[PDB]
């Protein structure tokens, strides 16, 4: 059959001044000289790239990012040990352990997120009710070391009040949503 | 000569695109959650 | 030499090992030098008009070479017995028969 | 736009290498004898500065 | 000698060339390329060198030091070696052969050797049978590029590499043999490897596809020697062709006219037309590809010669 | 020819070779005698 | 005269009509072989009928599809044949009449599913022509 | 090699959609 | 400038018709060329340390406009950044020795290694 | 030939630099941080046959003015016999 | 003669691990090892509740996120009964539609690059960096968009989502165009491609093709016209069906689904009603920050479904979406606990990479690129 | 005096870091997002990153996505044929640590089993510029290499 579709495919195009077009493209390239000269549009255009360590590439305030324990404007660390994250975590990276302060309000003596066993799904900012983990936008933490990577107890995870200021202004405006 | 039949004229630089970033609430969302009726 | 030795046919040898291993007083006349004749242009100005049949009988020779990489070296590798295994249905006899 | 000449500028500064090796190969034969290079120096040539070089003795 | 001003300038300009692709290359893909390192990527070559010249070895392996530590060797010096005869501007050529055009095939027919051999070191199966694959290839665009170079020869006198690019005083043998430019250009990229024809230098089948022993310095040369045959093979679509270092003569009072410069520019039309022509067109296959040496360029370019033979001969334009 | 036309749609550069190369063999065939003027 | 099918593989029969009275006349000769109170054996002799009845009646392919509406003449044969199969392998293993003990518990959950689920949806009844 | 070769004619582009354009 | 040896001359070949919009304490320029062309490319930040530099170095008042996500110059929300537990940035000293990178509690490189083993010995 | 005395002198300088370019890399660094594919000889011995032709073009290429219109014909009929064998192997199938 | 023919170019198609036994340069039988990157998900998800598993969906197939998160979605609401509102409807098919496009624009274009093209690569991958806006916008993350949940989607588009799309859908004609402007008229491309990888209907069926791959054998079947399982049945859309199978009409197919995408796109954008974003169901949809924190009885749910989960009741249903790959369906076992119970994730590429056998048989060993890039193999679901 | 020896470190870690071209063991999305680190927007080719198809020319090695227990084996022997001066980049979550698949039976938990890691990209899909910032870490430990000082002793 391949023998009669090609016989008449090629019997489609069989009509003077129209295998004298077919000709043509193939002697002279024509769609590819379609191709050479959009590439060449495209050679002259302006370039769509980002000379990244200076400027970077546009986010959102819903971006996931490095996890950051948010604290009360009035210090007092907002995580209450409810372990409510800890229980939505899907990789189950963070730990948490619980201890009546001495203050007698409930407050976590271990809260290790374990980044390298995290998806960064934003799981834990749903889940937590008083907004006490949220990841900060700053997705920029490569760390030469893992043990580096496994974010302590509630000390590295506190870096988040340097991150508030940008923490509190994605977190005021997506409450929206 | 090209696929620029006065249509590619729609080209991939936009230049005037996201003009309110994100974050920025000029106006705010309401996102309902239950119908009124519930 | 160069091209059609070295270039050409010890690439063949080479090719037969890699595979299928075996295991003062001068008188220049300056007359003649006015017109210098590049060697090819010497060479053309005979081997294709006054010599030309010993011009086309190494063609024959390059064509016979041609025939005969093809005859030789074809390898059964197309119609020379790639036209088909060559099994009819009403020549046979179903094994019904052994 | 010039956005190209930071992609002409290698191009360039290959052009820049070709124009050497033409120029060198031209001015240290240019040094090595007093005039340029004879392309089209066949044995006329060749026997004319022989006895050119046993001429002015 | 003067040799030096003609391989140390050629060095810098493969290793810029390495460069000059990637970053026209890039430009074509809306992107920057090489652009940290120097000013604007210019140092970035010398960083690549001095990248691979800093990289210790996978395995010392200096016992088998004269089969294949001399094959790259040789592939390098003939790449360079045919710049000799290759005229810059008139009297700048470096060896003045009256039968230029003829060393330059065989000089095509040693770089086959170069392949081959450095191939055949390799103790790899699939990069040897690559490496013949390569071999063949660049030998079958060789009789078309023989055929295109025999049409420009029809149309000058003789062979002599000066004269052909001094027999276009008149009009470039692009403008009448166009479709020779495109024949010529289009066997170039397919003997060199650097083209829409590189199924052996498919990105990965490449690197697995010339040697076993890298130790850095194969692979920089086996790139410096690619890059010195497209400088050279595109030197060569702009003597014949082009005119070699001829301007369009209109002699304008702006321009003083120096001829290598024309040579450089019109070189550089031809590798910037090199780069294009890699990002723009998908690979042929080297089954199609040798299928269109053989089908395609063979019969266009037997064609041109009666043609060019032809023409030139009824009405006696010889 | 229908299958003349069959051959230079399926077949484009041996069948433009054959007619770049025509123009070749035939300029001096009958071109060439036709200058006697 | 149909050009072709679509469908890749399902090459363009022209004598649609007569291979498939031929495939029809075999299936229901074939399918006298399994018991008569088999719901397999009504509904083979009840469509095959059907489709041997508009293709002797009707004459062209196109008329066989507008009636019988069952896709294309091809596909109508590769449902043939494949049902001739079946038949010719029904008969082998027989699994015709049900075993004393016989216990098959339907089971029905009429959960109703959200509308906006995956649910196959009928598609268009042959009035497509 | 009797291999079957990849034959690069076919016929002519015409795009086919599905036959629910208009009304379904 | 002086820098041919940095894509930092990138930056530089910017700021041609860019303006300056605030520059935060440790000395990041932050500018933006808007209106021309080239969305994305309309706000960066210089360093101002033309070597050494690297992400990161952009504290949380200005990590929001730089990437697009606010349009709030670091002069605008550093009236937002909390007085009583407010931290000045780090650098992300990841590698740059001891004591300045991060270490657990357990890490045997932390002062004051604790023990976590929950029964008191004896 | 006068003239490829600088090609020769070309080769061992050539030779000395791609010396030095191997030579380079071995200093630094230091201590610390398929039974027969016959394809390829029908090919072979096709560029072969071809480049033999191609060689039997050049002296045809270079003096045309000389033989005027027999010249000519007769590399035409040379070229008519390579055709023969050119499509004996094109129609043979040794171009795949 | 076997040849472990492995990833040709690695961060493409990443733990590629065929085992060709070849016949020179034809291969006679390909061999794929699969493994390579299995990951526990099939057995991950039996350990965590149905909130926790939606995440590993994302990352089933990693070049057409969100629609993974769809066809999980539309199997926790074929349990739960739980009836969507028509925004989330309309999101989820202009995101499932984005995603289209996402994936169409990389397994276009990586097999592009694959056969030799560098460029299309790129300009479609600035596209797909204008479409992470757009997921990085929505949810939070460019490529796993943890997005689509059971009872209707995550959070409601941005205040300035649309107009975007929008500023997007105009100017996406003409990069469709470019990338094919570049590779269809090709005669390096057609010969690359045409007759490449030929699959008669039959033989796409048989193996389960039930992608592009059985709408380019002819056979009209697309789960959007058979099971229409959204707004879908509302969106108007033609499914373009090839006519030979070759992987050039493959190719032509998610050259012109990725025009219909941009018809869906622009048609959910033109019509999203104002309504609620989840569903109104409070114990499937945890209520907002502002509800949960406001009234008890949602802080209560927002408890038992941050922790808890449904507890979707016992049942096991196979709802399967038009993924970009192909129909990925996702068969979900329910024992009536909060966690799934085996639920097995069908996906093409474990269908479609069994082809590769019969696919490329015969066909030159730079042709087994080629198959692998026309099947959209992506070995996250494999 | 040792100034020169400082110099000639800064030089050969210039060159080091300049051009870094690192064998992309690209398996699942990390390399969908090493593709787009690599694309038109955030260049590689533009820090001289130039991605290897083949581990025996190669700098670094961004292994990315899940390594499996049976990639293991292939991604060690990959790793071992790379030229002393080599690195290894994890990026995503699941190829720096256990990740989403920590407890896996399959997964290896985090390629620091198979190879040893010089700068973990963080974040299980890493932006396509915190690749890039991991690769600029990846720079910063090379700019404080200096082994000529070290060869000095
Ligand atoms: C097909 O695809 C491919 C790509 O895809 C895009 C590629 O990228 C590339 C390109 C990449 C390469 C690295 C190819 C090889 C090229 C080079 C290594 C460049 C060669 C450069 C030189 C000739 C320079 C050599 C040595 C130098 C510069 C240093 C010598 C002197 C010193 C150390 C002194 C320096 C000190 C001072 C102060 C300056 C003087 C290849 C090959 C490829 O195959
Ligand atoms: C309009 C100007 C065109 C300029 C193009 C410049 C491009 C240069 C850079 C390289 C471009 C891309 C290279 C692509 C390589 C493959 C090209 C190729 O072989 O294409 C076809 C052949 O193309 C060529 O050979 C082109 C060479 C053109 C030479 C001249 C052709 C005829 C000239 C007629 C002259 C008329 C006048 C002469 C007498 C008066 C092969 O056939 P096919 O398989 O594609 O399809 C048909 C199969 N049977
Ligand atoms: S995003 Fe939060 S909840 Fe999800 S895995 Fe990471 S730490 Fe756990
Ligand atoms: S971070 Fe949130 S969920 Fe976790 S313990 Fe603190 S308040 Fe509870
Ligand atoms: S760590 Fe996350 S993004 Fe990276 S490969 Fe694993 S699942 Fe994908």
């Amino acid at each position: 059959d391949d023998e009669e579709a090609e016989q008449l495919a090629k019997e489609i195009s069989k009509d003077w001044s129209t295998v004298f077009e077919r000709s043509m493209n193939t002697l002279f390239l024509t769609e590819m000289v379609r191709g050479l000269s959009l590439t060449l549009k495209y050679f002259f255009d302006p370039k769509v790239t980002i000379n990244y360590p200076f400027e970077k590439g546009p986010l959102s305030p819903r971006f996931r990012g490095e996890h950051a324990l948010r604290r009360y404007p009035t210090g007092e660390e907002r995580c209450i040990a409810c372990k409510l994250c800890e229980a939505v975590c899907p990789a189950q990276a963070i730990t948490i352990e619980a201890e009546e302060r001495e203050d007698g309000s409930r407050r976590t003596t271990r809260y290790d997120i374990d980044m390298t066993k995290c998806i960064y799904c934003g799981f834990c900012q749903e889940a937590c009710p008083v907004d006490a983990i949220v990841e900060g936008p700053n997705f920029e933490f490569a760390t030469e070391t893992h043990e580096e990577l496994l974010y302590d107890k509630e000390k590295l995870l506190e870096n988040g009040d340097r991150w508030e200021t940008e923490i509190a202004e994605n977190l005021r405006s997506e409450s929206l949503y | 000569p090209c696929a620029h039949p006065e249509y590619l004229e729609a080209v991939p630089k936009a230049t005037e695109y996201r003009l309110r970033c994100p974050a920025t609430i000029d106006e705010e969302a309401i996102v309902p959650s239950s119908d009124p009726e519930t | 030499f160069l091209v059609v030795y070295i270039g050409a046919i010890a690439v063949l040898f080479l090719f037969v090992v890699m595979m299928f291993h075996i295991q003062s007083l001068r008188y220049t006349v300056y007359a003649g030098k006015v017109r210098s004749w590049t060697n090819l242009e010497t060479l053309g100005n005979l081997l294709y008009t006054y010599y030309f049949v010993w011009f086309l009988v190494p063609s024959l020779i390059l064509l016979v070479a041609m025939i005969g990489a093809i005859v030789l070296t074809m390898h059964r590798t197309t119609k020379v017995k790639r036209q088909d295994v060559f099994r009819r249905n009403a020549i046979d006899f179903r094994r019904t028969i052994m | 736009s010039l956005v190209w000449l930071e992609a002409m500028l290698p191009l360039g500064i290959i052009g820049g290498m070709l124009c050497i090796m033409g120029n060198s190969q031209y001015y240290i034969h240019k040094a090595y004898h007093g005039r340029p290079k004879h392309i089209g120096h066949d044995e006329w040539d060749v026997a004319m500065e022989r006895r050119d070089k046993k001429v002015v003795e | 000698a003067e040799i030096l001003g003609i391989i140390l300038p050629l060095l810098l300009g493969v290793a810029f060339l390495v460069l000059a692709e990637r970053k026209v290359m890039a430009f074509v893909q809306r992107r920057k390329g090489p652009d940290v390192v120097g000013s604007f990527g210019l140092l970035q070559p010398l960083a690549d060198g001095l990248k691979l010249i800093l990289k210790e070895p996978i395995s010392p392996s200096s016992a088998n030091f004269f089969l294949f530590r001399m094959a790259p060797v040789a592939t390098f010096m003939l790449s360079l070696v045919a710049w000799a005869v290759v005229p810059f501007d008139y009297g700048m050529v470096l060896s003045d052969l009256n039968i230029g055009l003829l060393y330059l095939f065989a000089i095509s027919s040693l770089g086959v050797y170069g392949i081959i051999i450095a191939g055949w070191s390799s103790n790899s199966k699939y990069a040897f049978l690559g490496a013949l694959r390569s071999a063949a290839q660049m030998v079958s665009y060789e009789v078309s590029i023989g055929l295109i170079l025999i049409t420009v020869l029809i149309c000058v006198g003789s062979c002599n590499l000066s004269e052909i690019v001094m027999a276009q005083k008149q009009i470039w043998f692009g403008i009448p043999l166009f479709p020779v430019l495109v024949m010529f250009f289009i066997s170039c990229l397919a003997e060199t490897n650097r083209a829409p024809f590189d199924l052996p230098e498919a990105e990965a089948e490449l690197v697995a596809g010339y040697n076993v022993e890298y130790s850095s310095m194969g692979f920089a040369l086996f790139f410096l020697g690619e890059y010195a045959n497209m400088i050279l093979m595109s030197g060569l679509c702009t003597l014949f062709f082009l005119g070699g270092w001829l301007p369009i003569l209109d002699l304008p009072i702006f321009k003083k006219i120096p001829g290598s410069i024309w040579f450089s520019i019109k070189v550089l039309f031809f590798l910037f037309l090199y780069i294009w022509v890699r990002a723009a067109f998908p690979r042929y296959r080297y089954d199609q590809l040798m299928g269109l040496g053989w089908k395609v360029f063979l019969p266009l370019s037997l064609a041109w010669v009666v043609s060019v033979s032809g023409l030139l001969v009824t009405f006696q334009w010889l | 020819m229908e299958k003349l036309r069959m051959f230079v749609a399926q077949e484009p550069v041996v069948a433009a070779s054959c007619l770049i190369g025509g123009v070749g063999l035939f300029l001096p065939a009958v071109v060439r005698p036709i200058l006697d003027s | 005269v149909k050009q072709t099918t679509g469908i890749v593989g399902l090459d363009v029969v022209p004598n649609a009509r007569a291979v498939l009275i031929d495939l029809y006349s075999k299936t229901l000769k074939e399918i006298q072989a399994v018991p008569e109170d088999e719901g397999y054996r009504k509904a083979v002799e009840s469509f095959t009928r059907q489709r041997l009845n508009v293709c002797k009646e009707e004459e062209d392919w196109e008329m066989i599809e507008k009636r019988l509406g069952c896709g294309q003449v091809e596909e109508l044969i590769e449902e043939a044949r494949d049902e001739l199969t079946l038949i010719g392998k029904m008969i082998e293993w027989d699994p015709w009449g049900v075993p004393d003990d016989y216990e098959c518990e339907v089971i029905e959950n009429d959960a109703p599913i959200p509308k906006h689920v995956p649910q196959h949806r009928p598609g268009p009844l042959p009035e497509q022509f | 090699a009797a291999a079957a070769a990849a034959a690069a004619a076919a016929a002519a582009a015409a795009a086919a959609a599905a036959a629910a354009a208009a009304a379904a | 400038r002086c820098l041919p040896d940095g894509n930092l001359l990138q930056t530089k070949i910017h700021n041609i018709g860019a303006t300056l919009v605030g520059v935060d304490k440790f000395g990041n320029k932050y500018y933006q060329k808007l209106g021309d062309t080239q969305y994305g490319r309309h706000r960066w930040v210089e360093y101002a340390s033309k070597d050494r530099y690297n992400a990161s170095q952009v504290p949380a008042e200005w990590h929001g406009w730089l990437h697009f996500i606010t349009d709030h110059t670091g002069d605008e929300l550093l009236s937002l950044k909390p007085k009583r537990y407010g931290l000045e940035h780090k650098e992300n000293f990841s590698g740059e020795g001891d004591a300045y990178i991060y270490h657990s509690k357990g890490h045997t490189l932390n002062p004051g290694q604790k023990n976590w083993t929950r029964y008191q010995s004896w | 030939m006068l003239e490829f005395a600088p090609i020769f002198i070309y080769l061992v300088i050539s030779l000395l630099v791609s010396l030095i370019l191997l030579g380079v890399p071995f200093l630094f660094a230091s201590n610390s941080s398929s039974r027969f594919d016959i394809r390829f000889y029908l090919v072979s011995i096709l560029f072969l046959i071809f480049d033999l032709e191609v060689t039997f073009f050049f002296p045809w290429a270079v003096s045309l003015n000389k033989i005027d219109l027999f010249g000519f014909w007769s590399m035409m009929a040379f070229l008519f016999i390579l055709t023969i064998g050119f499509l004996y192997e094109w129609k043979r199938g040794a171009l795949d | 003669f076997t040849l472990n023919f492995g990833p040709q170019h690695p961060a493409a198609h990443g733990v590629l691990r065929l085992v060709l036994e070849m016949n020179g340069e034809v291969v006679e039988r390909a061999e794929p090892h699969i493994g390579l990157l299995h990951r526990g998900t099939e057995k991950l998800i039996e350990y965590k509740t149905y909130l926790q598993a939606l995440p590993y969906f994302d990352r089933s197939d990693y070049v057409s996120m969100m629609a993974q998160e769809h066809a999980y979605s539309l199997a926790v609401e074929k349990l739960l009964n739980c009836e969507v509102p028509l925004r989330a409807q309309y999101i989820r098919v202009l995101f499932c539609e984005i995603t289209r496009i996402l994936n169409h624009l990389l397994a276009l274009t990586t097999h592009a690059m694959d056969v030799g093209a560098l460029t299309p690569f790129l300009w479609a991958f600035e596209e797909r960096e204008k479409l992470l806006e757009f997921y990085e916008r929505v949810s939070g993350a460019r490529m796993h968009a943890s997005f689509i949940r059971p009872g209707g989607v995550a959070q409601d588009l941005p205040l300035g989502l649309c107009r975007d799309i929008d500023s997007f859908t105009q100017q996406f004609a003409s990069r469709i165009d470019e990338l094919e402007e570049m590779l269809t008229g090709n005669r390096i491309w057609k010969q690359r491609l045409v007759d490449i990888g030929t699959v008669t209907a039959q033989q796409a069926k048989d193996w389960g093709f039930s992608g592009v791959m059985l709408r380019g054998p002819g056979v009209c079947w697309d789960l959007r016209r058979a099971a229409p399982y959204d707004v879908y049945d509302q969106l108007d859309f033609d499914v373009p069906v090839g006519t030979r199978g070759d992987c050039y009409d493959r190719y032509c197919i998610r050259i012109e689904e990725m025009r219909q995408s941009l018809r869906i796109i622009v048609q959910c954008l033109n019509q999203m009603p104002s309504g609620m974003i989840k569903a109104d169901d409070r114990k499937l949809c945890p209520p907002s920050r502002c509800r949960m924190k406001l009234s008890m009885e949602s802080s209560i749910h927002h408890f038992e479904l941050y922790t808890e989960g449904f507890s979707v009741p016992a049942s096991s249903t196979y709802t399967a979406v038009e993924a970009p790959k192909g129909e990925f369906g996702v068969f979900l076992v329910s024992n009536g606990s909060n966690r799934p119970y085996r639920c097995k994730i069908r996906a093409p590429g474990f269908a479609h990479l069994q082809g590769l056998d019969f696919m490329s048989k015969h066909h030159m060993l730079a042709d087994v690129v080629t198959i692998i890039g026309t099947q959209d193999i992506v070995f996250g679901e494999v | 005096a040792e100034f020169v020896i400082s110099k000639v470190d800064d030089l050969m870690n210039w060159a080091r870091t300049g051009s870094i071209w690192p064998m992309t063991f690209g398996l699942a999305c990390c390399a969908v997002e090493m593709m787009h680190t690599g694309a038109a927007r955030y260049d590689l080719d533009r820090f001289g990153i130039i991605f290897r198809p083949s581990p025996r020319q190669s700098d670094c090695m961004i292994v990315a996505g899940t390594l499996t227990n049976k990639m293991a084996p292939a991604l060690r022997k990959v790793y071992d044929q790379m030229p002393e001066p080599r690195w290894v980049i994890s990026m995503g979550s699941c190829a720096n640590g256990g990740g989403y698949y920590h407890y896996s039976y399959s997964v290896v938990r985090g390629c620091d089993r198979i190879v040893p890691v010089d700068i973990y990209v963080p974040g299980c899909p890493p932006t396509a510029e915190a690749l890039l910032y991991g690769l600029l870490q990846l720079q910063k430990k090379i700019n404080r290499r200096k082994d000529f000082l070290h060869w000095w002793n």
